[PDB]
C-alpha cells in the first residue's frame, strides 16, 4: 500500500533458498518430510547428510514425503 | 492459457490454470517439454483441475508449464485405422509410420437415444456344442464370456473370433485392455500371417501401463467401431477384458478424492459401467456384434463388478473352475449359461425342448452326486441310475478339441454344426448309446466320432 | 474446508470487541493492511518458513504495518499466528465487512449498464433499491459492452436483470423448450 | 536442553525443546518432578518430539521440565547379571541391592 509499508521489507531478511535443496521438517517411521525441493522429479534421489540417501514419493504442494 | 504443475500423486496431477481459463471436463492437456497428456477429471476450484497422467510421472517436477488443447483426446477414425496397431491417445504403435486420417473423433460420446435402437433375432453360428446349444448367439446382440482366472476367457474369445470374424465380410476391432503383452503379440502374428490384419483394426493398452491409458483404451476401441456403425455398415467389436476399465477407475478413485463403497470399490461403478456399455449397441443406421470377455473376482459371481455386468448383455456364458479342474474344455457352466435366443418363437420347439432337456437332466445329477459320495451308487433306483450315466456322458459330449487349443492338447480342432449338436444330445437323452463308455464321449466333437473312439 | 468456515470465528470476534469499543473503523483499517501485507511475495514466503517461530512470524508482520495495528488489532495478529491462521487474514477481513454492514445498514451494490454513466440515472434507481432492501446503497457502476441496451443490478445474491440481452435469453429458450 | 510436556493421551507424551537442541529419536528424556522415564518414537517439527513412558503417567500435567540424557535407553551387562531380576530400564527387582555392572549397553543395535 503507502510507500513506507513498501519500504522495511528489504530489511526484513528474507533472503532466498536454491531451487535443488531443501529442509527436514520431521521425522517419523522411514519417512521424512521436506521443505523447499522445488526442482525435485518423482522417484528422484535425495542426498542427506551422513550419506543417507532417500527416494521423493510424495510431491505435495508445500511439502516432499521422502 | 497456460497452467503449472501443483500436486503430482501417483498417476494423478493437478494443474493450475489462469480463474479465466479453466479447461473443462474431461479436457485433454500437454505438459510442456515432457511428452505427457493428461485429462481433465474434477474443477477442484480457483482455476485449478484434476488430472490423471496418460502416460509417466517419473520425469514430471511442481512447476512445469501445462498446455490447454480446448478439446477432449482426439483419435483418428476411419479406412485409416485398418491393419495398424494404436495406443490409447491414436498414436501409431507398430513401425509402419504413420496413420493417413481424414478425420479425428472425441473419444467422449452420448449413447444413443431410446428411439435409435433397434431389435433382431438373426441367429449366428459359432461351432461348439456347448454355446449353439444352451447360449445361441444373434447378430447385433452383446455376448459376455464370464469367468476368473485360467479357465478360458482368451482361448474361447480366439475360437470365436476364427469361426466368425475370419468369415465375416465386414470390419472388425479389436481391443485389449490390461491384457499380456505376449497374447497381443501372438494375435498380431496370428491376424498378419492369416492376411486377416486387413480388415481388423488393433488397439492395445497392456498391464504395463499406467492407469489413465487402460482406464480410457475401451472408448478409444468403441469410438472407431462407433465411425464404423454409423457409416451404415455391420461391424465386429472383441475386449480382452472390460474388467480392467473397472479396476483402472478403483485404482484411481480414493486419490480423486472419492469416499469408497462395498468391496472397496469406486462409488460411481455402476453409471461408469454404464456410460460404456450403453454404447456398445447396434443401433438403425449399423450394427455392432460384440464379445466381451468378463474377469471374475476370485471367482465369485456376485462380486460388484460381475453382478452389475449381466444387466448390459444378451448372452452371457458362464465357465466353471470346477469343470476346468476335471479336464473339460471349454469350461462352460450349462446350468449359469444363458441367451435372450433361447425361446421357442426364435429357435424352433426341437432345440429348445433338447437344451431343457439337457439342463433337467444336468440338475438332477448335481443333487445326486452328495448321495453317491456318502452311500454309494448301489442304494439308488433304477432310474437314477441310469440318469447318472447319462448325464456323465452329456457332461463329457460338452467337451470339444479347439483349432486355437492344439498346442496345448496335442489333438487336431473341431467344428460341429448346430443341427450335429442337437442329434448328438438328443441322442444321449432317448438312449441310442447307453452301451459305449463314458471315456468315448470325451474330446471327441459329432456323435460319430464318439462311436469310432469307444470301439478303440 | 472453506476458508470462509475457517475465518468465521476469528473475524465475528474482532467485530464483537470492535463493535463494543467504539473502533468499527479502525479494526477495517487494520485487517485491510494486515491482509494487503500478508499477500505480497516477500511476506508470503517469510510466513511459510520452518525455521520461525509462531511469535517471530507474528512479530514480523506487526514491524511491516507498525502505527496501522493499535494494540487490541496487534494481540489479535498474535492470536491468529499461535493457531497457525496467518493464510486466512484476506479472508477474515473480507468477513469483517459483511458483519459491519449489516451493522451499519448499508449494501455495496454492483450496477453495470449498457454504455452509460449519470448522476441522474443512478439517484433515479439508488432510492428504489434503497427503498426495497430497507437499507443504504454504495453504488459501483461500470461498463458492459456486451450488453445491447439497460442495466443488470446485482446486491447480495439477489440480481434483478432488465437487460436487453436477458429478453434475448428469455426469447431463446421459449422457442426450444 | 530442557523441554516442556505440552501433550499427554495415555501412554504418549509430546514434549517442546529449543530448535538447536532437539533430541534424536531412541534418546530417553526423564521427567524433573517425577524421574518418570520417556523414550523418543519421532521428531513432528517445531522442536517438538513424540514419546512413550517407561512407567504410569497419571499425575503427569502439561507445562513439566524434561531432560534429555543423550543416549538410547541403557542396561548393565555380563556375569553381573546371573543371578538376579531386572525391570525394562535395568533396575534391579528382587530387593538385593545394587548391580555390580562394569558396563552398560544401549538396547538398540
Ligand atoms: N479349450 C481349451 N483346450 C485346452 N486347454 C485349454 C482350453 N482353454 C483353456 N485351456 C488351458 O488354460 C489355458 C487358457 O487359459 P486362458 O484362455 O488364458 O484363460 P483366461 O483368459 O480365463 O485367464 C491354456 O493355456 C490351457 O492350458
Ligand atoms: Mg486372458
Amino acid at each position: 500500500i503507502s510507500e513506507i509499508i513498501k519500504g522495511r521489507i528489504e530489511k526484513l531478511d528474507v533472503a532466498s533458498q536454491a531451487r535443488n535443496e531443501g529442509t527436514i521438517v520431521s521425522v517419523s517411521d522411514g519417512i521424512v518430510r521436506i521443505y523447499g525441493l522445488a526442482d525435485v522429479m518423482y522417484g528422484e534421489m535425495i542426498e542427506f547428510p551422513g550419506g543417507v540417501y532417500g527416494m521423493a514419493l510424495n510431491l505435495e504442494q508445500d511439502s516432499v514425503g521422502a | 492459457s497456460s497452467g503449472r504443475i501443483v500436486q503430482i500423486i501417483g498417476a494423478v496431477i493437478d494443474v493450475e490454470f489462469p480463474r479465466d481459463a479453466v479447461p473443462s471436463i474431461y479436457e485433454a492437456l500437454k505438459v510442456q517439454g515432457v511428452e505427457t497428456t493428461l485429462e481433465v477429471q474434477q474443477q477442484l476450484g480457483d482455476g485449478v483441475v484434476r488430472s490423471i497422467a496418460m502416460g509417466s510421472t517419473e520425469g514430471l517436477k511442481r512447476g512445469l508449464n501445462v498446455d490447454s488443447t480446448g478439446a477432449a483426446i482426439s483419435v483418428p477414425v476411419g479406412k485409416a485405422t485398418l491393419g495398424r496397431i494404436m495406443d490409447v491417445l491414436g498414436n501409431p504403435i507398430d513401425e509402419a509410420g504413420p496413420i493417413g486420417e481424414e478425420e479425428r473423433w472425441g473419444i467422449h460420446r452420448e449413447a444413443p437415444s431410446y428411439a435409435d435402437q433397434a431389435g433382431g433375432n438373426e441367429l449366428l453360428e459359432t461351432g461348439i456344442k456347448v454355446i449353439d446349444l444352451v447360449c445361441p448367439f444373434a447378430k447385433g446382440g452383446k455376448v459376455g464370456l464370464f469367468g476368473g482366472a485360467g479357465v478360458g476367457k482368451t482361448v474361447n474369445m480366439m475360437e470365436l473370433i476364427r469361426n466368425i470374424a475370419i468369415e465375416h465380410s465386414g470390419y472388425s476391432v479389436f481391443a485389449g485392455v490390461g491384457e499380456r503383452t505376449r497374447e497381443g503379440n501372438d494375435f498380431y502374428h496370428e491376424m498378419k500371417d492369416s492376411n486377416v490384419l486387413d480388415k481388423v483394426a488393433l488397439v492395445y493398452g497392456q498391464m504395463n501401463e499406467p492407469p489413465g491409458n487402460r482406464l480410457r483404451v475401451a472408448l478409444t476401441g468403441l469410438t472407431m467401431a462407433e465411425k464404423f456403425r454409423d457409416e451404415g455398415r455391420d461391424v465386429l467389436l472383441f475386449i480382452d477384458n472390460i474388467y480392467r476399465y473397472t479396476l483402472a477407475g478403483t485404482e484411481v478413485s480414493a486419490l480423486l478424492g472419492r469416499m469408497p463403497s462395498a468391496v472397496g470399490y469406486q462409488p460411481t461403478l455402476a453409471e461408469e459401467m454404464g456410460v460404456l456399455q450403453e454404447r456398445i449397441t447396434s443401433t438403425k443406421k449399423g450394427s455392432i456384434t460384440s464379445i466381451q470377455a468378463v474377469y471374475v473376482p476370485a471367482d465369485d459371481l456376485t462380486d460388484p463388478s460381475p453382478a452389475t455386468t449381466f444387466a448390459h448383455l444378451d448372452a452371457t456364458v458362464v465357465l466353471s473352475r470346477d469343470i476346468a479342474s476335471l479336464g473339460i474344455y471349454p469350461a462352460v457352466d450349462p446350468l449359469d449359461s444363458t441367451s435372450r435366443q433361447l425361446d421357442p418363437l426364435v429357435i424352433g420347439q426341437d432345440h429348445y425342448d433338447t437344451a431343457r432337456g439337457v439342463q433337467y437332466v444336468l440338475q438332477r445329477y448335481k443333487e445326486l452326486k452328495d448321495i453317491i459320495a456318502i452311500l454309494g451308487m448301489d442304494e439308488l433306483s433304477e432310474a437314477d441310475k441310469l440318469l447318472v450315466a447319462r448325464a456323465r456322458k452329456i457332461q463329457r459330449f460338452l467337451s470339444q478339441p479347439f483349432f486355437v487349443a492344439e498346442v496345448f492338447t496335442g489333438s487336431p480342432g473341431k467344428y460341429v454344426s448346430l443341427k450335429d449338436t442337437i442329434a448328438g444330445f438328443k441322442g444321449i437323452l432317448n438312449g441310442d448309446y447307453d452301451h459305449l463308455p463314458e471315456q468315448a464321449f470325451y474330446m471327441v466333437g459329432g456323435i460319430e466320432e464318439a462311436v469310432e473312439k469307444a470301439k478303440k | 474446508a472453506e476458508l470462509t468456515t475457517l475465518a468465521r470465528p476469528y473475524a465475528k470476534a474482532a467485530f464483537e470487541y470492535a463493535q463494543a469499543h467504539q473502533q468499527l473503523a479502525d479494526w477495517s483499517a487494520a485487517l485491510g493492511v494486515l491482509a494487503a501485507v500478508s499477500q505480497d511475495d516477500t511476506v508470503r514466503q517469510l510466513l511459510k518458513e520452518p525455521q520461525l517461530t509462531s511469535s517471530a512470524k507474528a512479530q514480523s508482520l506487526i514491524d511491516v504495518c507498525g502505527d496501522k495495528l493499535n494494540a487490541p488489532a496487534q494481540n489479535f495478529v498474535r492470536t491468529v499466528a499461535e493457531n497457525k491462521r496467518l493464510e486466512l487474514l484476506p479472508t477474515i477481513a473480507e468477513m469483517y465487512e459483511q458483519l459491519k454492514a449489516e451493522q451499519e445498514k448499508s449494501v455495496e451494490v454492483e450496477v453495470t449498464s449498457a454504455f452509460t454513466l449519470s448522476k441522474e440515472q443512478q439517484d433515479k434507481l439508488a432510492k428504489a433499491l434503497s427503498a426495497r432492501l430497507s437499507r443504504e446503497v454504495r453504488l459501483h457502476a461500470s461498463e458492459d459492452a456486451s450488453l445491447i441496451g439497460g442495466v443488470i443490478i446485482r446486491a447480495g445474491d439477489l440480481v434483478i436483470d432488465g437487460s436487453v440481452r436477458g429478453k434475448l435469453a428469455k426469447l431463446a429458450e421459449a422457442l426450444k423448450s
